[PDB]
């Protein structure tokens, strides 16, 4: 089925921003908001996740990294928690791999509402984002 | 006093137990590594990186693989490749490239010294070119002496003496390499001059050999008093003998018998005291 | 003289920052600009923000959290090793007397002359309201300078 | 109480045979979640970040690039890296075009030197003017005048030593050689026997101290223009390839070209006129003095008895070279092991002289080209 | 005309057949007949000229500038006024 996934104005440029990062290097970073109920999911503000040499995968995710920022945040007026993460997937089209599906797995003990968002910069430069 | 002896013997069991996750990864690149993948030409071996080419004429960039070590690697090399990943999961097979169009695998024939009688004559000079070296080469370095790379073989217009060439490659039970001179001239230019030099190249690895040549009337010649186009329909092949025998071929347990028909019509540059020294008739 | 490029990526950002603080009552938000000052032309991209707290009774009390500082050292040279601090920026629509002794905190980290930034937050003004200004030896003064828009595959789209 | 402590020791020798064995394996896995990288040469440039790189296939694709290399090497002709899925330039490697270890790097192990191919003196100071006057002293030929000569031209009756001429520097100087032989570079599949020659002459750019070898070439020097061409349309191209390094733009004087042949006249006589080989060494039969330090050669590390004349052999040689000594050589060594001597007496060198004189057949007195 | 962005492949042009549409050649050997971008036009191109193609589709995508790379002499002359004619 299909739902409305609320995006702030200033969560899309900064995961454009993010992609640049490279062509072949993919990228993964955080994302913050709320939800009403299940059928909607709110991104207010999105985090920069370090790059790793593992093609993000499930190891490339470091906890003692994400503490230590997200408890930076609160001082800057962040207090919504973690509602996911988004991972580009460049020059191809949107679907998950074998990896994405055993990482996110691993975070739904943390947070069962977390979400796994793919975005392709590539093929956005049409004016319209393909999300 | 206990304390340091408890440390040291929960060493091996923490051992064990990441032994146990260096198996299962093991049963994991086992399960990675099926037959059917490719094989790739090495192209060159800053950090640590590995260039290859593969069969296609596909140039594919790869890093270094603990599978393989910079020592056993080589340019110009045929490794096998992945097909989806392009690494390589395997080395050098112990063969260079392969035996291309035809090769001699038969051990020790049937015919010796004693089906043949009073040619002891010349016998006793043929033993002193492919025998000998094969087992007194250590006496021959202390006399300051080099052994023959050759010995040309030859006779009337007949039969000759191929067949006491069976018995040298049956007595002495070494290796032995059949390569037929008119077999070495075909229609596709490279792959003629490819099958003396790979034989040469196969030589290497097993020391003990001797390479025989039936009919070399078939290939020589200095191809002139002709018009124009018609060149190198024979030496190419020729070019392998003069390169590869000079070269860093030829060097202890390396000899090649070229045998022949006549010596009226040959190539007064094939035979040379750094190829063919013996001459008998 | 020199150029300064905001890209919208910052403009948002310091925007943003007004209803995210609950900024009220005519104050201000401290933030930090990361470009690369080198050049002739004083492109940024990206940006941050800082706590601040002023009392509107004494101009003498602020309070500033250089700890951040070094966080950010943590994550953006892990993504883009050219970024380093050129200045910061304020959401206030004019300056203060105050801004004089925030050059003194920043001197330290940025390996440059610290660039002053401008941002209008109440959006009352034409064109580009957004200002520049870089602190020279005058006893200091600001100088001001033309700021532009970024355009980049990673802004337009 | 060291009873238990040596038992322990003794298991630290196996205990770090698996600390390699755990880091080979834990790379194994990081190993394998990198992927192929295609390989490609820049060709042009549209935009500043968007670049246009041939594949190594042949079909060309355009490519990105990213913010982590350096847009200066991203130049036209720099070969670089791309990617087997999104197709972008990622690294940045140095220009090598099919490296062969069997026809580049020479391998070189010292055997033959100088004093092997002595009695050639005479003929040896060519070689020392065409390589060791003009990479030692370049600025002899400015002021002068005169050009460098580019190539030399090796040629006379086999077993003179002009093989071993290539060799002998290979010892000495120790810079950059190329061994090309001549049937090697045939190789035909679709037009690839015309690409080879320009692989060889990459190197030359890079390395400016070097010099490409030919080991008896009658081949590339063909002449063969139509009788219907027999199928060489890859080796007339090949032909032509020494007709532009050596004639045209490019930049020459840095690297020597020294030909090896038997007989020139089959060779192009295009091809042997100034402007491609300069230098033509004569390598002639070596005459009695010639010989008598040859013979002294040959027999150095052979043992033989106290009392020992090379004079004799020298009037006994008829139309003898440098190399069938060593045969005359060789033959002594057999004729003594049915008499059981370990020294080569001289009533047994004489024997192995004339056993060259005997056999014959070899003409060697057909080679008019002598100038 | 963005869709396409950097997955392109290189065409060349050979003859006009319809309105908007023509048939390439791509450096593969495999010659296709496509349909003309809209923002593309058959008078700001040559019969010779080369275009770009998808990777797969292998559309029209854009005509490119009348220079070829290809090989030999690529740009122009570079340091070849080292002599005279005298």
């Amino acid at each position: 089925t299909k739902e409305t996934v609320y995006i702030s104005s200033i969560a899309l440029l900064k995961m454009l921003k993010h992609g640049r990062a490279g062509v072949p290097m993919e990228v993964m970073g955080l994302m913050l908001g709320e939800f009403v109920d299940d059928y909607t999911v709110n991104v207010v503000d999105v985090f920069a996740m370090p790059q790793s040499g593992t093609g993000v995968s499930v190891e490339a995710v470091d906890d003692v990294f994400q503490a230590k920022m997200m408890d930076m945040l609160k001082q800057t007026g962040r207090d919504q928690m973690v509602v996911g993460w988004y991972h580009s997937h460049p020059g191809f089209g949107c679907w998950l791999s074998s990896v994405d599906v055993n990482t996110q797995k691993s975070f739904e003990q943390l947070n069962s509402r977390a979400v796994a968002v793919v975005v392709d910069p590539i093929q956005s430069v049409k004016g319209k984002v393909v999300i | 006093i206990r304390i340091f002896r408890s440390e040291l013997q929960r060493l091996s069991h923490e051992n064990n137990v990441m032994l146990e996750k260096i198996k299962d990864n093991k049963e994991k690149i086992k399960n990675n590594r099926q037959l059917p993948y490719l094989v790739a030409n090495v192209v060159e071996v800053v950090g640590k990186a590995a260039v290859v080419k593969t069969s296609s004429r596909q140039t594919v960039f790869l890093p270094m693989v603990g599978l393989v070590d910079p020592d056993k690697l080589k340019p110009n090399d045929l490794v096998g490749v992945n097909k989806d990943s392009y690494l390589i999961l395997d080395t050098l097979p112990s063969e260079f490239d392969s035996r291309v169009k035809a090769m001699e695998v038969d051990e020790k024939p049937t015919e010796t010294y004693s089906d043949v009688g009073g040619l002891d004559k010349q016998i006793e000079e043929l033993v002193e070119a492919i025998v000998l070296p094969m087992k007194r080469a250590d006496k021959f370095k202390d006399m300051g002496i080099r052994a023959p790379k050759g010995a040309l073989m030859y006779g009337p217009p007949g039969t000759g003496k191929t067949l006491l060439a069976r018995a040298c490659a049956a007595q002495t039970n070494a290796t032995f390499l059949k390569l037929a001179a008119p077999q070495l001239v075909q229609m596709y230019i490279g792959e003629g001059a490819k099958l003396v030099r790979d034989a040469f190249a196969l030589a290497k690895e097993k020391a003990p050999t001797i390479i025989f040549i039936d009919e070399l009337d078939a290939i020589g010649t200095k191809r002139f008093d002709s018009e124009k186009s018609g060149d190198r329909e024979v030496q190419r092949t020729m070019l392998e003998l003069l390169n590869q025998l000079d070269g860093f071929s030829s060097d202890d347990r390396v000899k090649v018998l070229a045998a022949t028909n006549r010596v009226d019509v040959l190539d007064p540059a094939l035979l040379r005291s750094g190829r063919l020294d013996r001459k008998i008739e | 003289h020199e150029k300064v490029t905001i890209a919208p990526l910052v403009l948002l950002s310091a925007l943003d920052h007004y209803e995210r603080t609950q900024t009220k009552e005519n104050k201000r938000c401290v933030g930090v600009i990361l470009g690369d000052a080198n050049s002739s032309t004083i492109r940024v991209t990206n940006s941050f923000a800082l706590p601040f707290e002023e009392d509107e009774k004494n101009s003498d009390v602020w309070f500033l959290d250089h700890n951040y500082i070094e966080n950010m050292n943590e994550m953006c040279k892990k993504i883009n090793a050219k970024e380093k601090l050129i200045g910061w920026y304020h959401s206030g629509p004019k300056l203060r007397a105050s801004d004089l002794k925030i050059n003194e905190l920043f001197k330290k980290y940025t390996q440059n002359n610290p660039l002053l930034l401008i941002v209008d937050v109440k959006q009352q003004g034409v064109g580009l309201p957004t200002d520049a200004y870089v602190a020279i030896e005058q006893e200091k003064t600001f100088l001001h300078l033309p700021c532009t828009i970024e355009a980049e595959e990673a802004e337009e789209i | 109480h060291r009873r238990y402590d040596d038992q322990l020791k003794q298991r630290r020798q196996n205990i770090r045979d698996l600390e390699k064995l755990y880091d080979k394996t834990e790379n194994d896995i990081k190993a394998l979640q990198s992927i192929g990288q295609l390989i490609g040469e820049v060709m042009k440039e549209l935009s500043e970040e968007k670049y246009i790189v041939k594949a190594s296939s042949g079909p060309r694709y355009i490519v990105g690039v990213r913010n982590s290399v350096d847009r200066s090497k991203l130049k036209k002709g720099v070969r670089v890296t791309l990617d087997i899925t999104t197709l972008t330039i990622m690294r940045i490697l140095p220009r090598e075009t099919d490296p062969l270890v069997y026809n580049m790097t020479s391998f070189e192990q010292g055997e033959i030197t100088f004093d092997g191919i002595g009695g050639l003196t005479e003929q040896i100071r060519e070689l020392r003017e065409v390589i060791e006057l003009p990479l030692k002293n370049p600025e002899i030929f400015q002021r002068v005048g005169i050009k460098p000569p580019k190539g030399v031209l090796l040629y006379g009756p086999p077993g003179t030593g002009k093989t071993l001429l290539a060799k002998a520097v290979a010892a000495t100087i120790g810079a950059n050689f190329i061994f090309s032989p001549a049937s090697g570079i045939v190789d035909k599949y679709i037009g690839e026997s015309a690409r080879i020659i320009r692989e060889m002459f990459a190197y030359a750019k890079e390395h400016e101290p070097c010099i490409i070898f030919m080991d008896e070439v009658d081949a590339i020097g063909g002449r063969r223009f139509s009788e219907g061409t027999s199928a060489d349309r890859e080796i007339q191209r090949t032909l032509m390839e020494l007709l532009t390094q050596m004639d045209g733009f490019d930049n020459l004087g840095q690297t020597k070209i020294i030909m090896a042949t038997n007989r020139p006249d089959t060779l192009d006589p295009a091809l042997l006129r100034p402007g491609r080989l300069d230098r033509k060494v004569e390598i002639p039969l070596p005459n009695e003095a010639g010989r008598l330090e040859i013979f002294k050669i040959h027999t150095a590390k052979v043992k033989k008895t106290g009392e020992f004349d090379f004079e004799a052999a020298v009037k006994m040689s008829d139309g003898f070279n440098g190399a069938d000594i060593r045969n005359c050589a060789t033959e002594a060594g057999f004729f003594a092991i049915r008499d059981d001597r370990d020294h080569i007496n001289p009533d047994d060198l004489m024997k192995a002289v004339r056993k060259v004189a005997e056999v014959k057949k070899l003409e060697g007195t057909i080679e008019y080209q002598k100038l | 005309k963005r869709i396409q962005s950097v997955p392109l492949v290189i065409g060349q042009f050979l003859e006009p057949i319809d309105q908007n549409t023509g048939i390439v050649s791509s450096t593969t050997g495999m010659s296709y007949v496509v349909r003309i971008l809209s923002t593309l036009d058959r008078e700001l191109l040559k019969p010779s000229m080369s275009v770009a193609l998808h990777r797969h589709s292998n559309a029209l995508v854009d005509i490119l500038p009348p220079d070829s790379d290809s090989s030999i002499s690529v740009m122009g002359e570079n340091e070849k006024p080292d002599v005279t004619y005298a």
